[PDB]
């Protein structure tokens, strides 16, 4: 619908920037809780404004919400300085969809509100839950396991762009690149509402 | 200075109280009150000089409190009460032969100006 | 912890001897502010450059209202070795070595300590010695005169202040201050007593303003955690609610900025007001009013905005109750319990006075209560942008400050709490400054049952 | 940067009893006029491209301008 991708994208937003909150990767004090960064949030996130780093995150959710029905699981990889190696891998699920289905039925606002701020207030929890040694030197990267996806060569084959629409797409599939393809992962409490099934884990290590 | 070196120099300018619809003529309209500004070192002396002065035309009706506003809310200089606007004029031209307006400074030096006064004063006068 | 064991002594209460599905209502209250007059500080329906025919209205009025009282209310001219005390104001006949009364209005000092298309801080050079000293000077529109004594910086008579001082005249430019004056009384507005069967009477003039901005959740904190609940759940076991009455806020509905803000983050802090109201519209009736950050005509007579601090569910019931539950009240409003007339200021009225606006006159929380004190007693221009209309600002009847006096001021978000209570010949009055909720809330009950107040430490 | 009044408006605080604080601004305002026009020729006309000028060259300061 249209409607729908909004509230995915607040939920994104939610989750990344909160991924980022707590793992330090930014300093605290940037950070401060708001409802508003440019939609209505559903907890009090904490979010600092930096317009280039928005403005990464917010692109990178447009990015993610283009695709729609090739990606069944986004997440959020975590990554040293010291070594690529995965230190979390949040997992975050876009399986069965309202938008792939473009149902109208049902809005449920508040009640959708209600499981996202269920979610998130888990996602606070299990991220207070683990402790804070080596709390600066992590980084932030993203990570789809997506079902059936393949759309990087659309920059190839001598393809005449000409709108503004479109040049974002081809933007879409340049950004995204396929690597190559464990040791702990700790449970999480998706959102269990009917059209938006986010079954949401976490992993370490 | 040490020695006067040039040109001390010193403004004038006026107010109109013109037609309200159109443009102030200096052929029509009159000047009550003038403005002359000398404030540098250059001028030596010092004693009344180096010192900005503002004098008066009114109708000798000084019961609307037009000198008496002036001299206690502004605290520039004494403000010299002259009337009958030719003599306020000899007056002015008596301070010139006092100071040393060695640059006859202004703006819009024909229309604005020294100028208005002396054709004022040639057409009206 | 020990707390808990607390909770494990204090077993008296079960449920606190209340039927808990019987409510007990408390307030019969009376409200005839509401319904039966015109609120003078209100828009005008038919209207739904300025400021400059308002200033000389603001003088003429005073000058004709004062005029009844220089030898009425002060000074007989048998005094002071028959010197002339007699209603000359202008200076060409003060200097007339007997003292007259000299009616006319400070304008001494009033320019801005804090901040260039049109070259400020260079004009401010002027503003910081000159503003600095504290020397007054008085205008009846006909001439500046010195002031120098005690009251110069005691008695805070900042600006639009039409006073007749007294003192040993001694030279045309200056006098000492020993005496000031007022406008006359206009009168007393009966304070009941309802003696038989006395209903001990609500007591409130709670918040200031719940400042809600989105960036900040503490803020959001102390609002609706223990609030909401004070009122109702939270209790003093059980008298708070005996004494609460109905809901007043005072400016302040929602904290924001205007060059920052858009649509749908006003909304958001708006429908969380409306989260709030509905919340305890329930359980108190409430009055509201905007008019300093929250949206507003920034002016004191300012029209207050129905049907946008409220969602669906709350916005139907000032359709179904139409003044009752809920009001839109501006920011003064005359609050008239049978003839106890309380009057309302948002604040910004008297805070750009005491903090945006001042280089002298200062010898803070108890210089700033008098400030409002001052702003009382002369029912005069206190704020820089006053009356602020497109189409009738001021029709000779209803002067922003008004005429009328109340039993007590409400003025709003000064940096502590300050409650004291002065008489004057014509009333008696309370002061009330209740301190911004972010500065630690310090929320009141007013009035009412023997005109006292009680503050309560919200955090 | 000075504000500049129109001459009809300046006729209308000007020729009658209305407040001091009207009298006040005209004669401010064109002495304020008349210091700037003192520190303007001061700063650019006279020192920088004129007097000097006649201190090299020898002819008299009508002539140069």
């Amino acid at each position: 619908n249209r409607w729908v991708e909004k509230w995915l994208r607040v939920y994104l937003k939610c989750y990344i920037n909160l991924i980022l909150f707590y793992r330090n990767v930014y300093p605290p004090q940037s950070f401060d809780y708001t409802t508003y960064q440019s939609f209505n949030l559903p907890q009090f996130v904490p979010i600092n404004r930096h317009p280039a780093l928005i403005d990464y995150i917010e692109e990178l959710i447009l990015d993610v919400l283009s695709k729609l029905t090739h990606v069944y699981r986004f997440s959020i990889c975590i990554i040293n300085k010291k070594n690529d190696l995965c230190i979390e891998k949040y997992v975050l699920d876009f399986s069965e969809l309202q938008h792939v289905d473009k149902d109208d039925q049902i809005i449920t606002e508040t009640e959708v509100f209600d499981e996202f701020r269920s979610s998130l207030n888990s996602l606070i929890m299990h991220l207070e839950k683990l402790p804070k040694v080596n709390d600066d030197t992590i980084t932030f990267e993203a990570v789809i396991n997506a079902i059936e996806l393949e759309l990087g060569h659309k920059l190839d084959r001598n393809r005449r762009v000409d709108s503004l629409e479109e040049k974002a797409e081809i933007e879409r599939d340049s950004n995204w690149v396929k690597c190559q393809e464990k040791i702990k992962l700790t449970s999480l409490v998706g959102s269990d509402v009917g059209p938006l099934i986010i079954h949401q884990f976490s992993e370490k290590l | 200075s040490s020695v006067h070196d040039s040109l001390t120099h010193l403004t004038l300018e006026i107010h109109a109280n013109t037609r309200s619809d159109k443009i102030p003529d200096p052929a029509i309209d009159e000047v009550s009150m003038i403005i002359w500004c000398l404030e540098e070192e250059t001028f030596p002396l010092d004693l009344d000089i180096a010192y900005e002065g503002i004098m008066i035309v009114h109708k000798a009706s000084e019961d609307s409190t037009f000198p008496t506003k002036i001299q206690h809310c502004i605290n520039e200089i004494p403000v010299m009460f002259y009337e009958s606007e030719f003599e306020m004029f000899e007056a002015l031209t008596d301070l010139v032969l006092l100071l040393d307006p060695d640059i006859l400074s202004g703006f819009e030096i024909h229309n604005f100006s020294w100028g208005y006064i002396i054709e004022r004063c040639q057409k009206i006068h | 912890h020990m707390d808990a064991l607390l909770t494990k002594f204090n077993e008296d209460r079960s449920l606190q001897d209340e039927n808990l599905s019987q409510p007990r209502t408390r307030v019969r209250i009376v409200d005839d502010n509401l319904y039966n007059k015109s609120n003078p500080f209100q828009l005008c329906y038919k209207k739904r450059s300025q400021y400059y025919h308002i200033y000389q209205y603001r003088l003429k009025t005073f000058r004709e209202r004062v005029l009844k009282e220089c030898d009425k209310r002060w000074d007989a001219g048998f005094t002071l070795n028959g010197q002339l005390v007699l209603k000359k104001d202008k200076v060409l006949d003060i200097q007339g070595n007997q003292p007259c009364w000299c009616v006319g209005s400070i304008y001494c000092e009033m320019k801005y300590k804090p901040n260039t298309y049109g070259a400020p801080d260079l004009t401010k050079s002027y503003t910081d010695k000159e503003g600095g000293s504290d020397e007054i000077m008085l205008e009846d529109e006909s001439g500046r005169v010195l002031l120098v004594g005690d009251f110069i910086r005691s008695t805070p008579f900042i600006t639009g202040v039409v006073v007749g001082i007294l003192g040993m005249e001694a030279e045309a430019g200056t006098f000492q201050v020993l005496d000031i004056c007022y406008p006359t009384p206009l009168p007393q507005n009966p304070f009941p007593a309802p003696i038989a069967t006395c209903p001990t009477r609500g007591k409130i003039a709670l918040v200031s303003g719940l400042n809600l901005n989105n960036t900040s959740p503490d803020r959001l904190l102390r609002l609706e955690i223990l609030r909401e609940f004070l009122m109702g759940r939270i209790n003093n076991k059980i008298d708070d609610i005996s004494l609460i009455g109905r809901l007043l806020i005072c400016g302040n509905s929602v904290d924001f900025d205007i060059k920052s803000v858009n649509k749908d983050e006003l909304m958001i802090s708006l429908t969380e007001f409306s989260k709030f109201l509905h919340n305890i519209l329930p359980s108190i009736s409430v009055d509201i009013m905007p008019g300093t950050n929250d949206p507003s005509d920034k002016s004191l007579p300012q029209q207050p905005f129905h049907k946008s601090l409220f969602d669906k569910s709350l916005e139907s019931y000032f359709n179904g109750s139409n003044k009752e539950i809920l009001n839109l009240v501006t920011n003064p409003y005359e609050f008239s319990y049978n003839g106890v007339d309380v009057l309302a200021v948002s604040g910004k009225n008297i805070n750009d006075i005491c903090k945006y606006v001042i280089p002298s006159n200062d010898n803070d929380i108890e210089h700033r209560l008098d400030l409002m004190e001052c702003t009382m007693k002369w029912q005069n221009i206190a704020p820089t942008a006053p009356d602020t209309l497109w189409c009738y600002p001021y029709t000779d009847k209803d002067p922003f400050v008004l005429d009328k006096w109340p039993h007590v001021y409400i003025v709003a978000n000064q940096p502590y709490f300050g409650t004291r209570v002065v008489e004057i010949g014509g009333k008696n009055i309370k002061i009330i400054s209740v301190p911004e909720f972010s500065s630690t809330g310090m929320i009141i009950l007013l009035d009412l049952e023997t005109l006292e107040a009680e503050t309560v430490k919200i955090d | 940067r000075l504000p500049h009044f129109s001459f009809e408006s300046l006729t209308n605080m000007w020729n009658a009893k209305k407040s001091t604080t009207e009298l006040k601004t005209v004669l401010n305002y064109w002495l304020s006029r008349a210091q700037i026009n003192i520190q303007l020729l001061r700063k650019q006309d006279y020192i920088a491209r004129n007097i000097e000028q006649a201190r090299l060259i020898g002819i008299d300061f009508h002539s140069v301008y």
